[PDB]
RNA sequence: UUGGCGGAAAGGCCUUGGGUGCUUGCUGGCGAAUUGCAAUGUCAUUUUGCGUGGGGAUAAAUCAUUUGUAUACGACUUAGA
RNA sequence: CCCUGAAAAUGGAUGGCGCUCAAGCGUGUUACCUAUACUCUACCGUCAGGGUUGAUAUGAUGCCCUGACGAGUAGGCAGGCGUGGAGGUCAGUGACGAAGCCUAGACCGUAAGGUCGGGUCGAACGGCCUCUAGUGCAGAUCUUGGUGGUAGUAGCAAAUA
RNA sequence: GAAUACUGCCAGCUGGGACUGAGGACUGCGACGUAAGUCAAGGAUGCUGGCAUAAUGGUUAUAUGCCGCCCGUCUUGAAAC
RNA sequence: GAAAUUGUUGAAAGGGAAGGGCAUUUGAUCAGACAUGGUGUUUUGUA
């Protein structure tokens, strides 16, 4: 078809903080779709994908993928907490990023 | 936090493996520490406890 | 000298380890699962793509095919935790799956010498394909756009919610 | 080819250094307790730099090990070389900095008939 | 070392607004400059494809004198003097080409996927 | 979910739309917000012109070039709301204020493609009735704004040109609702409105 | 390709005619495997350079000289085949 | 509750934006955010309580088991790192290159520090057990010596040329 | 004559997610079993894939998010105008 | 033949200082493990 998407669009907000300490080792992710803790509970577990791009070809590809997975749910309105193996740059605040629907459960 | 009723990290304040560095004082003390450990008379703790002392607590008989 | 001595050497004996008590017991399977299931490949080769499943494996696998005739996808085996389990039913009774296992799979394992610079099928495997799959389409005709909705592809569109979405 | 051992942490990999050792050519970066009364440092304000303390002891099972898994020996001759015979698995042999190269190709030479691994087997050859 | 120097329209060739003509430094420069074509003449080169490829000028050792200043004081009065290098090369072609060979490392399914393009296309 | 947001600003309370799109911007959807000029404030126009004019005071006394500019069109007070609750002066503050670009009336870039609200920042849906409201524009012209009346010509031109648009859209849409209706009932459609659609 | 409309930042919208490709509106035939149980598995647009081969056009500014409606110096205003 | 009473000097502060059935005031119910605090786990150290001379191989100040604890100026104590020189030892290193110096190169230690590779260089130096002291510097308007910014700056204009 | 709400109990069942795997022959307390034996009972094992190299990692420079006042001294109090 | 301080070359950053801490991106640079004993002799220099 037209459309090849497997997985959910997402953002990434922010890290866990206080009002004037960050956390880097968590991130906040902003899934579309969902607006509430309930809904949210399906994605726990899923992997999530940043996929970004370089000038240096390293390994026969110009494009980098940085993974984690969803760990918890963060407040009232459906944003979640995310934790990869590498930290996200920081720079990527606002920046696109991929929820993948598996590990399934359905 | 924990509130502390008493000193925190104290020495027992009991003087062990003496302060000397005689090595038939050494070899005495290890003969009877293997003594109190294992002969359950406190004539051999007794005098272990003896051994450790020094100079003015051990005065002549 | 330049450095003395240890005054003691560690032994270099390696000591054994303590006797586990992790026994395995088999892979208990979700609920949605169970055999002529259609499902939808979330990743991999054939992702997004819709095969039948026929037998689960030994190593926690499942055995699912295209039909190779319908879209493509041979008879292969995938993991549980990378598939959807649709509501979609069809019967695979009449299908002889005991002849596959772990054993009929296998890579035959490269050297580190055999390094491809720049660059076949069994035919035991096509035949088992060409046998397997006209079963399969049998049981296909008899509800209509099966056919058709095998060879479509999975995707997502603007505004589907996975959440609120049923398969 | 060493002993199994458990994977190695460090607990602080950065070096510390001495407070204001970037700020002045006089201060060396080798590090000194800040004991003056007003320090930040001393006082360890939020934000500044960290102070070397027990609690970034290394573990035990894995002090001393370089990441190849032994401990470094530094030998002089084949007569320290010798030592490390039995003990080829937990121990590596590094030769001294003040040995000639006529003697360096000695002890490689004895060192890999004996199986003992040395860490530095490049310095002062020539080619 | 240009502050609180003046200003002059003889700047605009090279963007800048203050600029000199420092005459000394200039003779020095030349007589330098004579000396290394006249190197490079002897030396056998071709004296038209010369280009000043290296130039440095560092400081020399003080040169100190003495200055009266008011209430019987004493201050230094000291020339600044220079050490002066340069290089005259020919100017050449090309440097070179063919650079690293860049051997590749892929995974199975790259290589998977690179066959079935090759195979799928012609 | 959109690549463009573009937000008729209608309407809209100033306060409760700029931090709407504060967070939309931090977020980092593209926002463009057209007809600045009829924005509204909440409170009396004499209030909010006390309000603009004690804002007005306040300037850099040893010289009043460096001080704090007051800007005069309603574009750049909306801009003025929303960057003080974006943190500008860091480079993610930038990087959100670039996605951002307000105008006073609907420039041809944006006349022909579609206009949202926001309803938790529109004054019918947040002021008691009764309460009284402020016209930006008219604040704004009433401060120092020059081009009020202009930008009245040009809405009203855009006005008569979209109104000769939607003649034609309503013509086609009920041409098409009536071949829908009449290619209704069939086999097909039975099936369709079984299955929901 | 024909005809319009659009100046707020128009640079886009509509329309006439023919060509060409596809059509999943409906019914068929062949292909796909081996990326080995997943690895973004690579499909976008931004700028520049160097080659081709096809058009298009053949300038000024500054320093120096000069002016004094200008001027601390720069700058400004003038003149000079 | 709101309003009058209610006047100060640079421009101005519920922290700012702003907010009017509030994003205000009174009150109630839930959900949610996060401290070096609490719970569990790992590791480091300290303290305490214990086990273990049996043969083989070492270290009984050793090895092992268990539990609790960890802020700190003035100050006290303990264990260590480094320097000049001395007794002993390694029949130690070295002109096939000692010492020194440079090195966004590597390794070890929580740290003081130690080790290696490369460059430079040219004649002595090191590990361990002890002894000894003119033994560790960022400051003292510290001492001696050297060098900057200021800065191509102030200026080099009395005595007719 | 019932139901339901509210509160409380179950040595009732069961689904999803995250972090941790310390220890290293055996010894103990138990459970299911007539027994052999087995086990979730004094701390993680089994199966599989890719790579085997700057890929992970270390160092260093830069960028980004949040934080960070100049040290020493006297002082009740120092970033101190 | 050190440092302060300086010249050239190279790399990097720079909207009213610079420097630092935690974390990661990017660029540059770099260490370690990769054999192992092994059924085995598909063997040459026959062990
Ligand atoms: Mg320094
Ligand atoms: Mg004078």
């Amino acid at each position: 078809a037209e459309s090849h998407r497997l997985y959910v669009k997402g953002k990434h907000l922010s890290y866990q903080r206080s009002k004037r300490v960050n956390n880097p080792n968590v991130s906040l992710i902003k899934i579309e779709g969902v607006a509430t803790p309930q809904d949210a509970q399906f994605y726990l577990g899923k992997r999530i994908a940043y996929v970004y791009r370089a000038s240096k070809e390293v390994r026969g590809s110009k494009i980098r993928v940085m993974w984690g997975k969803v760990t918890r749910t963060h407040g009232n309105s459906g944003v979640v907490r995310a934790t990869f193996r590498n930290n996200l740059p920081a720079k990527t605040f606002g920046a696109s990023v991929r929820i993948f629907l598996y590990p399934s459960n359905i | 936090g924990i509130d502390h009723t008493s000193k925190q990290h104290k020495r027992s304040g009991h003087r062990t493996a003496p302060k000397s560095d005689n090595v038939y004082l050494k070899l005495l003390v290890k003969l009877y520490t293997f003594l109190a450990r294992r002969t359950d008379a406190p004539f051999n703790k007794v005098v272990l406890k003896a051994l450790f002392l020094s100079k003015i607590n051990r005065p002549p008989v | 000298t330049a450095q003395q001595a240890p005054k003691w050497y560690p032994s270099e004996d390696v000591a054994a380890p303590k006797k586990t008590r992790k026994a395995v017991r088999p892979q208990k399977l979700r609920a949605s699962l169970v055999p002529g299931t259609v499902l939808i490949l979330l990743a991999g080769r054939f992702r997004g793509k819709r095969v039948v499943y026929l037998k689960h494996l030994e190593d926690n696998t499942l055995l699912v095919t295209g039909p190779f005739k319908v879209n493509g996808v041979p008879l292969r085996r995938v993991n549980a935790r990378y598939v959807i389990a649709t509501s979609t039913k069809v019967s695979v009774e009449g299908v002889n799956v005991e002849k596959f296992n772990v054993e009929y799979f296998a890579k035959e394992k490269l050297t580190k010498k055999e390094k491809k610079e720049a660059n076949e099928i069994k035919t035991e495997r096509v035949e088992d394909q060409k046998v397997v799959d006209k079963a399969l389409l049998a049981e296909i005709k008899k509800t209509p756009l099966l056919k058709q909705y095998l060879s479509a592809s999975f995707s997502l569109k603007n505004g589907d919610k996975p959440h609120l979405l049923k398969f | 080819a060493s002993l199994p051992h458990p994977k190695i942490v460090k607990k602080h990999t950065k070096k510390f250094k001495r407070h204001h050792s970037d700020r002045y050519h006089r201060v060396a970066e080798n590090w000194r307790k800040q004991k003056g009364i007003d320090s930040v440092v001393r006082r360890r304000f939020r934000g500044n730099i960290s102070q070397p303390k027990i609690g970034y002891g290394s573990n035990k099972k894995t002090k001393f090990l370089s990441p190849s898994g032994h401990k470094t020996f530094l030998v002089a001759n084949v007569k320290d070389l010798e030592t490390l015979t039995m003990h080829t698995k937990t121990y590596a042999a590094e030769i001294a900095h003040n040995i000639s190269a006529k003697n360096r190709v000695v002890i490689l030479a004895r060192a890999k008939a004996l199986g003992i691994k040395v860490t530095n087997p490049k310095g002062r050859l020539a080619l | 070392f240009n502050s609180s120097i003046g200003r002059t329209a003889q700047g605009k060739e090279f963007g800048v607004t203050k600029a000199r003509w420092p005459a000394k430094s200039v003779k020095f420069v030349q007589g330098l400059l004579q000396n290394a074509a006249a190197n490079a003449e002897a030396k056998g080169l071709d004296a038209t494809k010369l280009y000043v490829s290296h130039i440095q000028v560092n400081q020399a050792p003080k040169q100190r004198r003495r200055t009266y200043r008011a209430h019987g004081r004493i201050n230094k009065y000291e020339s600044s003097p220079s050490h002066i290098e340069l290089v005259v090369t020919e100017k050449e072609e090309a440097v070179a080409k063919a650079a690293e060979k860049k051997v590749v490392r892929l995974t199975s399914r790259q290589r998977g996927r690179i066959a079935a393009q090759k195979r799928i296309a012609a | 979910v959109e690549p463009v947001v573009v937000i008729d600003g209608k309407g809209h309370l100033v306060g409760r739309l700029a931090s709407v799109v504060a967070k939309q911007l931090l977020n980092g959807q593209k926002i463009v917000v057209v007809r600045a000029e009829e924005l509204n404030i909440s409170g009396e126009f004499f209030r909010n012109k006390l309000k603009y004019h004690d804002f007005l005071r306040k300037a850099t006394a040893f010289n009043k070039t460096r001080g704090p500019f007051h800007f005069r069109a309603p574009s750049r007070i909306f801009y003025k709301a929303l960057r003080g609750m974006v943190s500008h002066k860091t480079a993610r503050g930038k990087a959100a204020l670039e996605r951002l670009k307000v105008f006073e009336g609907i420039p041809p870039p944006y006349d022909k493609k579609k206009r949202v609200v926001v309803p938790q920042a529109l004054r019918v849906l947040r002021l008691k009735p009764g309460r009284k409201y402020t016209t930006l524009g008219k604040l704004s012209t009433s401060v120092g704004w020059k081009y009020e009346d202009v930008v009245a010509k040009l809405e009203a031109k855009r006005k008569v040109s979209s109104a000769e648009y939607y003649a034609k859209k309503r013509a086609f849409t009920k041409k098409v609702a009536s071949a829908n209706a009449t290619a209704a009932e069939s086999d097909v459609a039975k099936q369709l409105a079984a299955l929901g659609y």
